[PDB]
């Protein structure tokens, strides 16, 4: 199945959409009416393909001269969120199922666009430093002008946590440059292991019903929740508690056997970690309505995550501020004020109890779980949407 | 063509029960006609009304409406027939206006049949009457017989064949439903597959996993009225037993 969750990331209205395009010709679709002219809410998802000639995009190797042909390498898929500074939960959730990044800088637009930046910021912070950097907007670009942006962007990074992420300049509706993208996929991206006995979590980001229009009830259809794993390799015919839990004030976890786990394009019998997968279970379509599983917990039966509301963070921040053009100075965080506190895919509204040194105590509105320490990214309400300022753990 | 006889005489014979309506009063009585032969008409004298002597206001609202009668006397030749109206029973209203309700009906029928199909209505009446309304009791009910009993449509050469399948095809309501299945459960869709199992074996359509459009057929469309009511009350019995919610519009 999928081997790597590898992500898309860059500014709104630059062509994120279009790369997947070009990559594998599997649409992120662009939805809802609203994001059919303009932007999605939802992740968009694409399967790319890599069998390599070594005597590729189709496993045939007629049209790169030698008719030896392409040899299995990987199949890969697509973590595409939306890059708009309005809508930065789902960017978050998607950071925290990766494994590894793709930047998409336009040639024509600046080199500090502060979305991208903020975009980077979040990478760096949850551990997504594997970056490969693609110049989209270049069918439109002199022979110095892009050059000159090349340098500028070389400039930017020397004092982020990225150093020598490799730059390929693409065309994403035109076709051209893409082999050298495919080459670093495996050679500057390399799998991090994921194996059989680290404890099965899976992870859930969208909720879907298969239930069409037009049908009868005797031809019924259960409720899929499109979720990653990172750790535990689900097969077909297990238990599962989803535990953020279902809301009475108290929340009660969710409980479903396996229908199906699937992948790629064909239901599998096993679903193997580093991939996000279409977990068909028997719980009810109606709570896979629309967006109601996302950013919940799944565990196989026998299993105790925690939900908690009160807890214990141990914070660290930025000098100055991202998502503006305007990078404005991190006064210090307020006591009793309105967070948002992304934990692995959860973006929950988080009230400050206590500010210490490095630590703070935070009440939930909104009930999360930990199973670990949990990797956090942190946000706040200063210019009416959501900022971006800084990252924190869970010390539990 | 438009209308035509009943029952192959010219008038209505002595002593048979009738329709009529009043259409105006002078001195005379009424100008009525005999309904069965419209074109035809008789009339009715002022004592054969209303025994008690019927004011001029109470003339008036009687006007154009029809009532049922019987006649006293023919003119062999002459349509100028005496009405009766006063010296019948009240079972006559049962006896003869649903009969004639039953006339009514093929009237209906043998219209769109005749003009529609551009033939004058006399001559593929008259085909029906005697094999049927002689033979027994007039058609209506034979309609309904001959639905099933095709002996009837054998029984008479058809001249043509457009009458035989307009006769079928009106002779032979949805009330809808936005039923909000809201479940948050895992047995749900048993549930879901039961209620349908019942309240279907009446038109159920999903339209998504929580709306479904329901549109329940009524006879009387009074009738319905027990059926979405009994549906309403086994979806509220289903979710209890499951785990879900359901809620109905």
């Amino acid at each position: 199945q999928a081997t790597i969750n590898i992500g898309t990331i860059g500014h709104v209205a630059h062509g994120k959409s279009t790369v997947v395009r070009a990559i594998s010709g599997v649409q992120t679709v662009r939805f809802k009416d609203e994001l059919e002219r303009n932007i999605t809410i939802k992740l968009g998802y694409a399967n790319a393909k890599i069998y390599k000639c070594q005597e590729e995009i189709s496993p045939k190797c007629q049209r790169p001269g030698c008719p030896g042909r392409y040899k299995l390498v990987r199949h890969v898929s697509f973590v595409d969120c939306p890059g708009h500074d309005i809508l930065m939960s789902t960017m978050l959730s998607g950071a925290a199922v990766m494994d590894a990044a793709l930047l998409l800088i336009a040639g024509n637009e600046s080199c500090p666009q502060p979305q991208t930046s903020e975009h980077l910021a979040a990478i760096e912070i949850m551990k997504l430093k594997h970056v490969i950097i693609l110049q989209n907007k270049v069918d439109l670009m002199r022979e110095e002008s892009a050059l000159e942006h090349q340098k500028s962007i070389l400039k930017f990074i020397r004092g982020t946590i990225a150093d020598g992420a490799p730059i390929v300049p693409i065309s994403a509706q035109l076709k051209y440059n893409i082999d050298a993208v495919n080459e670093f996929i495996v050679k500057t991206i390399p799998v991090p292991p994921r194996d059989f006995m680290i404890s099965p979590r899976l992870i859930v980001i969208r909720s879907f019903d298969v239930n069409k229009p037009g049908a009868e009830i005797e031809d019924l259809k259960g409720g899929v929740a499109g979720g990653s794993i990172l750790n535990g390799v689900f097969k077909l015919g297990d238990e599962i508690e989803i535990r953020p839990g279902i809301v009475t004030i108290q929340c009660k976890p969710i409980f479903s056997n396996i229908v199906s786990l699937f992948a790629e394009q064909n239901d599998l019998k096993f679903a193997v970690p580093g991939g996000l997968i279409g977990v068909g279970t028997k719980v009810d379509p109606t709570l896979c309505r629309a967006d109601r599983l996302v950013g919940q917990v799944v565990g196989a039966k026998g299993h105790l995550p925690n939900i908690y509301t009160d807890i214990e963070i141990n914070y660290f921040l930025l000098r100055r501020l991202l998502g503006v053009k305007k990078q404005a100075k991190v006064r210090k965080l307020e006591p009793n004020e309105v967070l948002m506190v992304n934990i692995g895919s959860t973006a929950t509204g988080a009230r400050v109890v206590a500010v210490k040194a490095d630590m703070a105590r935070l009440q939930l509105t909104s009930p999360a779980c930990t199973e670990i320490n949990e990797k956090i990214a942190l946000s706040r309400r200063i210019e009416k949407h959501w900022r971006l300022i800084g990252w924190a753990t869970i010390k539990k | 063509t438009s209308h035509c006889r009943f029952y192959e005489n010219k008038y209505p014979e002595i002593d048979d029960i009738v329709m009529v309506n009043v259409q105006q009063i002078a001195e005379m009585g009424a100008y009525v006609k005999l309904l069965e032969y419209d074109n035809i008409e008789g009339m009715i004298l002022l004592s054969e009304l209303s025994r008690r002597r019927i004011r001029s206001i109470q003339k008036l609202i009687r006007v154009g409406k029809n009532d049922v009668a019987v006649v006293l006397r023919v003119d062999k030749e002459k349509g100028y027939i005496d009405l009766s109206k006063r010296r019948v029973s009240s079972e006559d209203i049962i006896k003869c206006e649903e009969k004639y309700q039953k006339s009514k009906t093929v009237h209906s029928i043998l219209r769109y049949c005749a003009e529609k199909f551009q033939i004058p209505l006399e001559e593929l009446y008259k085909t029906i009457a005697w094999p049927l309304s002689r033979k027994f009791g007039h058609a209506y009910e034979a309609f309904k017989l001959s639905i099933i009993d095709e002996t009837v449509w054998e029984g008479i050469e058809p001249p043509s064949k457009d009458v035989l399948d307009e006769l079928k095809n009106y002779i032979s309501v949805k009330i809808r439903a936005d039923v909000e299945v809201s479940c948050f459960s895992y047995e749900g869709i048993d549930a879901i597959k039961d209620a349908l199992k019942s309240a279907e074996d009446v038109k159920v359509k999903l339209v998504a996993a929580p709306l479904y459009v329901l549109t329940t057929q009524a006879l009387d469309k009074q009738k319905g009225i027990e059926q979405l009511e009994s549906a309403i009350e086994k979806i509220t019995e289903v979710i209890t037993k499951y785990g879900g919610v359901c809620n109905i519009t």
